[PDB]
C-alpha cells in the first residue's frame, strides 16, 4: 500500500486524454488590424501548402472569424482540415500536427495554431483557472491592460502556476474622432446629424426593409469603398448646416491614429480582463487558484476585484460533498458486510481486498506511460466492485 | 428612381444620379471557402431526446434529394459528423459483447467440460443487458460514448455473476454423485443467495457516492456509476432467479 | 411561483406598449418578491469620513448587485435611492435673462451628451484595398461637470457661445433627495431584502 | 451597426447586464463587445431547466429593451439557449465558382435550411455566414457634392 | 401547455432577428388558447331601452 | 417637468456604470406656490411667455 501511494504520486493526473477527432483545427491570426484580403491570401496559401500531404482529404475554412474569441475580426481566420480516415491514414493526428507546425515556423507572416478538436464539447482542459480582474475604479481599458500586465509579470515568477495568458489586447489600431464642439455649434450643426452622415457614409446605415422572394430584407446605405478607404475620407463628406450651406466634415472633425481594444469584456456588470492559466507540474489546480488570487491581490488592491468562472468557479464554490458521500458509502458498505457476516470484525478483510486491485491498476498504468484519467477512475470503480465481490464470496 | 429633390425644371434629381444601387450582402466581414472554393457551412444541432444515427441518415438522404435540384456547380459535403464516433463506439461495444460471450462459452467448455452448460450464459447475459437497457430508458438516460464505455464495463459484471452461479451448481453436482441436478441447484442457491444480495447492495453503495460528486467530471462519473449500479443490480436479480432454473 | 411570474410577464408584455414613453424608458420590473421585509442591513460609516450619497453609491455598486445574485432574494433595495446623477440646477432668473428655455437645455443635453455609431475606415467592398482595417472610436458622453457646463445652448450673433454654466449650476448630486436612512444616531443606507416567493 | 467596441459595451451591455442581474440560479455573467456587436452569455447553476432560464432572461431583457439605443431597438435582441453541440456541418460549395458566396448563402437560407428544419431530430439548423440579400446604396461623395 | 408556451416563446426569442420591424415594434404575444366553447352567455335589455 | 420636477434626459458614464442626468430648477424658485411666474417658455415666435 505504500507502493500504491508512491505510484499514485509518480503518475501524472489529467482530466481527459487527447484523441484524434479526424479533423485538425487550424487557427490563423494575422497582425492586429490586418485587412481581410491579406487574410484570404494567407489562407489560400495555407490550403495550397496543405494540399500536397496525402493525409488530409479536404479543407474547410471560415475566413473573417476568431474561433478562440467568437468574433468577426478580419485579421483572424479558422481553417479546419479534414483528415482522410482513421483506417486509410498511416499517421496519427499528432504527426500531422508536427508536420504542419514545422512547415510554418519560418514564414512568421501568418501565425499558426494547429490544435486537435476538443475530445468532448465545452470541456475545460488541464483544469485551468479563469480569472476575471473586475476593475472597480472605472479606469480606461488601456490602463487596465498595463495593470494586468504587471499582474502577469509578477505571476510568472510564481512557482505554483505556469503559462498565463490574457485575452485582452489593445494593439488594434483605432482612429479617434476628436470633436471640436465650438466649431460644430458655430456652423449651426447638430451632433446627431453629423454622426448620421458619418454612419451613412463610412459606416452602414440601415433605414427600412424591402421585400424580395417574400422575405423582408434590409436596405443599407454606405459610401463607395473607394472614398472611405483613406484616412482623410472626412473631407469628401459634406453636411448641410441648417443655413443652406455645405459645411465640410473635416472642418470640425479630425482623425488621429490610436490603439484600442477590439473586443471589450464585462464580468458581473463590471469591466474585466479575463486571465487564463494552467497549474505548474506537481501542483493541484486549487493551489494555483489561491496562488493567482494572492498575486492579483498584491498587484491590484481595492481597485480590482477577483472573479472565477468555469472550473475555477466550481472549485471555489465546491461544497466538498463528494468526500462526504464517499465516507457515507464506505460506512454503508462496512455495515452491510457486517450484517451479511454477522460479525463486526470480518468486513475488514473485504475492505483490505481492494488495495490489490488498485495496486495492479496503478502499477500497469504507470508502466504503460498512461496518465491518471477519468476513464482510469471509472475502470477502478469496476475493479473495486469485482474485487469486493470475489472477497465477499471467499469470506462467506 | 427615388426622388431626392425636385429641380426648378420638371426634371427630378434621383438616387441613380448620385449613387449606385445593387443587391448586396448585409455584411462583408466574413467569407467561407472549402477546398479553395466558395462555400457556406451549415450547422445542425441535435434536438434533445432524439436519435443521432437516424437523424444523420435522414439529413444525408435529404441533402442528396436537394442536391438533385442544386444549381449547376453546387455540390454538398459533410466534413463533421459526430454520428461517426457513436457508430464506431456502438460497433465496438457489439464486438466486445460478442467476444466476451464467446470467451465465456469457451472458458466454461474448458473448465466445466460440458456442452449443454454453455447455453446458460447465452440466455442469462442478454436478458440482464436488456433489462439494463430498459431501466436505463426508464430513468431517462441517453445512449452516448460514456454510456457505451460503462456498458463495456457492465459486461464483466454480468458474465461474472453467471459464472459464479453456474460454477457453484457444477461444483455441488460433482461433490456428490447421489445429489440430483435440481437438488444441487437448490443447495448452491441456498448457499449463495444472501451473499449475492450482499454483493448487489455493496456495489450499489459503492457506486452511489460517485454519482453525488458535482462538476462536469462529477456528471461523467455519475453516468458510469449509475449504469454500472443498474447493471449489477439487474444481473444480481437475474443470477438469483433465472440462472438457477436454467442451470 | 416561477410559472405565475412567467404568465404575469407574458400578459404584461402587451400592455407595455400602451404605457407612456417615460414609464417604459425607466422600465417595468416584475419580480417574485412578497414585498415583506425579510431583513434590514444597514451600512454605516464609523469614521464619518464617507458622506451618505457616496455610501449609497458604494452600496448600489458593490453590495446590492452581489446580494441580488444570492438565491432566495426576490429583491434587494436601499431606502435612500440617492444614486449618482449629474444635476443641472437651472436658474430661472438667469434663464429668462439670456432668453433660453428649459427645452433648449433639454435639447442641448440630449443632442451633445450622447454616443453615436461610426463605421470602420477600410472596409469591403473596396477596389483600392488598404493594408489595414481601422476602426473609429468616439466619445460624446461627457464625464466631468466641467465638460457639462461647456455645452453650448446657443451661438450669439458674434463668435460668443452661450453655455450651461451661464444659465445653470452643474454638480454631481443624488438622483433623489426624497428619503434618508438612519441607524441609531448614525446615517446608514438600509438594505431591505424581500423574500422570493416559495 | 458601425459602433466601436467601447460605446457598444457602455450603451448596450450595461443596461442589459443591469436588467438581467438577479435572474434565478445565475452563477455568473460573461459579456464581450466586439465592433458592431455585443454578446452576453448568462451562465446558470447546474440542473436548472434551460427553457426556464431562457424565458426569465427574455422577461428581464424585455423589461429594459427601451433603454437601448435606437439601432439596437430596431435590431431586437435575440435570446437563445447556447447549450447545444454540433451534430454535423454541411458545406455547400460552388465548385465551378459560378456563384459567389452571397448567392450560395442566400440559396442555402431560402431552400436548404427549411428542409433541414423539416428533418425530425434537427432542433436547430443554422448557417455560419451572415450575408442576407440587402439593397445597398453606394453613395459617391463627389457626385453628392456635385449635385449638392 | 405551460411548458409548450415557454418553448414557443423561447423559439420566437431566438428567431427575433428574422422578424420584420413592425411586428418587433408591436410585441408578438404568445398565450395559451382553447378551441372549446364551454358556454355562450347572452345579455339583453328586456325594456329595449339600451 | 424640467423646472419644477426632475427630467431624465440621458445617461453619462461614471465608474463603468451609466448614471442618469437629471434637470431641475433651484430649490428656491420651485419652493413657493407662485413658481409659475418665474419660468418662461418661448413660443413659435421669439416672444417669451
Ligand atoms: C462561434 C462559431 C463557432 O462556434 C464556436 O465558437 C464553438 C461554440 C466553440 O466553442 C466556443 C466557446 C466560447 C464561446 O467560450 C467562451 C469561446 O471560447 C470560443 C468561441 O469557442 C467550439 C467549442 C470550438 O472549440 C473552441 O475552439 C476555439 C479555437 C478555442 C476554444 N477554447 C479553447 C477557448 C475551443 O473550445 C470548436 C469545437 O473548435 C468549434 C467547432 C464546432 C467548429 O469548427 C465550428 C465551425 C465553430 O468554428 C463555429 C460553429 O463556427
Amino acid at each position: 500500500i505504500g507502493f500504491i501511494a508512491y505510484l499514485f504520486k509518480i503518475v501524472p493526473s489529467s482530466l481527459v486524454p487527447s484523441e484524434d477527432q479526424g479533423v485538425i483545427m487550424s487557427i490563423i491570426n494575422l497582425p492586429s488590424g490586418s485587412s481581410i484580403h491579406r487574410t484570404i491570401e494567407e489562407v489560400d496559401t495555407i490550403n495550397k501548402n496543405a494540399t500536397q500531404m496525402k493525409e488530409i482529404s479536404s479543407s474547410v475554412s471560415l475566413i473573417g472569424f476568431d474561433l478562440f474569441t467568437s468574433s468577426l475580426k478580419e485579421n483572424a481566420a479558422a481553417v479546419f482540415f479534414i483528415l482522410k480516415d482513421w483506417s486509410q491514414r498511416e499517421a496519427s493526428s499528432d504527426q500531422i500536427i508536427a508536420q504542419l507546425f514545422g512547415q510554418y515556423a519560418a514564414d512568421r507572416n501568418a501565425l499558426s495554431y494547429f490544435l486537435n478538436l476538443p475530445p468532448i464539447p465545452g470541456l475545460s482542459l488541464t483544469g485551468g483557472f479563469e480569472m476575471y480582474a473586475q476593475n472597480k475604479s472605472g479606469k480606461d481599458y488601456d490602463a487596465i491592460q498595463q495593470d494586468v500586465n504587471k499582474m502577469l509579470e509578477l505571476a510568472r515568477t510564481r512557482k505554483e502556476l505556469a503559462n498565463v495568458r490574457t485575452t485582452l489586447d489593445t494593439s488594434f489600431p483605432q482612429y479617434k474622432l476628436i470633436i471640436d464642439r465650438d466649431k460644430m455649434k458655430y456652423y449651426n450643426l447638430n451632433m446627431q446629424d453629423v454622426f448620421n452622415t458619418i454612419s451613412a457614409t463610412i459606416g452602414t446605415y440601415y433605414v427600412n426593409d424591402f421585400p424580395m422572394l417574400g422575405k423582408n430584407f434590409q436596405v443599407n446605405i454606405r459610401a463607395l469603398g473607394d472614398f472611405r478607404n483613406t484616412q482623410d475620407a472626412l473631407k469628401n463628406i459634406y453636411i448641410r448646416s441648417s443655413d443652406n450651406k455645405m459645411i465640410p466634415l473635416n472642418s470640425f472633425l479630425t482623425l488621429v491614429r490610436s490603439a484600442g481594444p477590439d473586443d471589450v469584456k464585462r464580468f458581473n456588470l463590471f469591466p474585466a480582463a479575463l486571465i487564463q492559466g494552467d497549474p505548474a507540474p506537481g501542483y493541484t489546480s486549487g493551489q494555483a487558484i489561491d496562488a493567482i488570487a494572492e498575486v492579483a491581490k498584491q498587484s491590484l488592491g481595492d481597485e480590482y476585484s477577483i472573479a472565477w468562472s468555469g472550473s475555477a468557479y466550481q472549485e471555489v464554490s465546491s461544497k466538498g460533498a463528494g468526500a462526504y458521500a464517499f465516507v457515507l458509502g464506505m460506512i454503508f458498505v462496512f455495515l452491510i458486510l457486517a450484517a451479511q457476516y454477522e460479525r463486526w470484525l470480518m468486513p475488514l478483510a473485504v475492505i483490505t481486498a481492494v488495495p490489490f486491485a488498485v495496486f495492479g491498476s496503478i502499477l500497469l498504468v504507470a508502466l504503460r506511460g498512461f496518465d491518471n484519467d477519468i476513464y482510469f477512475q471509472t475502470g477502478l470503480l469496476l475493479l473495486i466492485g469485482l474485487s469486493a465481490k470475489n472477497a465477499i464470496l471467499i469470506i462467506e | 428612381n427615388i426622388i431626392l429633390r425636385v429641380n426648378e425644371d420638371k426634371s427630378f434629381l434621383r438616387i441613380k444620379d448620385v449613387a449606385k444601387v445593387e443587391i448586396g450582402a448585409e455584411q462583408y466581414n466574413s467569407t467561407g471557402r472549402l477546398n479553395t472554393s466558395a462555400a457556406v457551412p451549415i450547422i445542425i444541432n441535435l434536438q434533445s431526446g432524439a436519435n443521432a444515427v437516424n437523424t444523420a441518415k435522414l439529413i444525408n438522404e435529404k441533402m442528396q434529394e436537394l442536391s438533385k435540384n442544386f444549381p449547376q456547380g453546387l455540390k454538398y459535403q459533410i466534413p463533421y459528423d459526430t454520428t461517426i464516433f457513436v457508430k464506431a463506439s456502438i460497433k465496438e461495444v457489439i464486438k466486445t459483447f460478442v467476444e466476451a460471450l464467446a470467451l465465456v462459452l469457451v472458458v466454461m467448455y474448458l473448465f466445466l467440460k460440458n456442452f449443454k452448460s454453455t447455453i446458460i450464459p447465452m440466455i442469462a447475459v442478454p436478458v440482464s443487458l436488456l433489462g439494463t437497457f430498459a431501466v436505463l430508458y426508464v430513468l431517462g438516460f441517453s445512449i452516448n460514448l460514456l454510456t457505451l464505455f460503462a456498458l463495456v464495463l457492465a459486461i464483466g459484471i454480468v458474465v461474472d455473476d453467471a459464472i459464479i452461479v453456474v460454477e457453484n451448481i457444477d461444483r455441488i453436482l460433482h461433490e456428490d454423485s447421489n445429489i440430483s441436478v435440481k437438488d444441487a441447484a437448490i443447495k448452491a442457491m441456498n448457499e449463495v443467495s444472501s451473499p449475492v444480495i450482499s454483493i448487489v447492495l455493496v456495489l450499489c453503495a459503492v457506486f452511489i457516492p460517485v454519482s453525488f460528486i458535482s462538476g462536469f467530471v462529477g456528471e461523467i462519473q455519475r453516468q458510469f456509476a449509475l449504469t454500472l449500479a443498474i447493471s449489477v443490480a439487474i444481473s444480481g436479480f437475474v443470477a438469483l432467479t433465472l440462472t438457477p432454473s436454467l442451470s | 411561483p416561477d410559472q405565475a411570474a412567467i404568465d404575469v410577464n407574458n400578459r404584461i408584455s402587451a400592455a407595455t406598449a400602451k404605457l407612456p414613453e417615460a414609464v417604459k424608458k425607466l422600465g417595468v420590473t416584475v419580480r417574485k418578491s412578497s414585498s415583506t421585509i425579510l431583513e434590514v442591513v444597514s451600512v454605516y460609516s464609523e469614521d464619518s469620513s464617507m458622506n451618505d450619497i457616496d455610501i449609497y453609491n458604494y452600496v448600489s455598486l458593490n453590495i446590492l448587485d452581489e446580494l441580488k445574485r444570492i438565491p432566495g432574494v426576490g429583491d434587494a433595495s436601499a431606502i435612500g435611492n440617492k444614486n449618482y446623477s449629474m444635476r443641472i440646477w437651472l436658474e430661472p432668473d438667469l434663464l429668462n435673462k439670456f432668453g433660453v428655455t428649459a427645452n433648449d437645455v433639454i435639447n442641448a443635453v440630449n443632442d451633445q451628451n450622447a454616443q453615436y455609431a461610426t463605421g470602420k475606415i477600410g472596409e469591403e467592398p473596396v477596389v483600392n484595398k488598404s493594408p489595414q482595417v481601422i476602426s473609429i472610436t468616439m466619445q460624446g458622453r461627457l464625464q466631468t461637470p466641467q465638460e457639462f457646463e461647456n455645452i453650448i445652448l446657443r451661438v450669439n450673433e458674434d463668435k460668443s457661445f452661450l453655455r450651461i454654466k451661464d444659465v445653470a449650476k452643474v454638480e454631481i448630486g443624488a438622483e433623489q433627495y426624497n428619503s434618508t436612512g438612519r441607524l441609531n444616531t448614525s446615517a446608514a443606507v438600509p438594505i431591505i431584502i424581500n423574500l422570493q416567493s416559495g | 451597426t458601425g459602433a466601436d467596441a467601447q460605446t457598444i459595451a457602455s450603451t448596450v451591455a450595461t443596461p442589459i447586464e443591469d436588467a438581467i442581474n438577479g435572474v434565478d440560479n445565475m452563477i455568473y455573467m460573461d459579456s464581450t463587445s466586439s465592433p458592431g456587436q455585443m454578446k452576453l452569455t448568462v451562465y446558470f447553476n447546474i440542473g436548472t431547466d434551460p427553457d426556464q432560464a431562457a424565458i426569465d432572461v427574455n422577461n428581464r431583457i424585455s423589461a429594459a429593451t427601451a433603454k437601448l439605443p435606437e439601432a439596437v431597438k430596431k435590431l431586437g435582441v435575440t435570446v437563445r439557449k447556447s447549450s447545444s453541440t454540433i451534430l454535423e456541418v454541411v458545406s455547400v460549395y460552388s465548385e465551378d465558382s459560378s456563384m459567389n458566396d452571397i448567392d450560395i448563402y442566400n440559396y442555402v437560407s431560402l431552400n436548404i435550411l427549411d428542409e433541414l428544419k423539416r428533418i425530425p431530430g434537427v432542433g436547430d439548423a443554422s448557417a455560419i455566414g451572415n450575408k442576407n440579400y440587402s439593397m445597398r446604396i453606394w453613395l459617391e461623395p463627389d457626385l453628392l457634392n456635385k449635385f449638392g
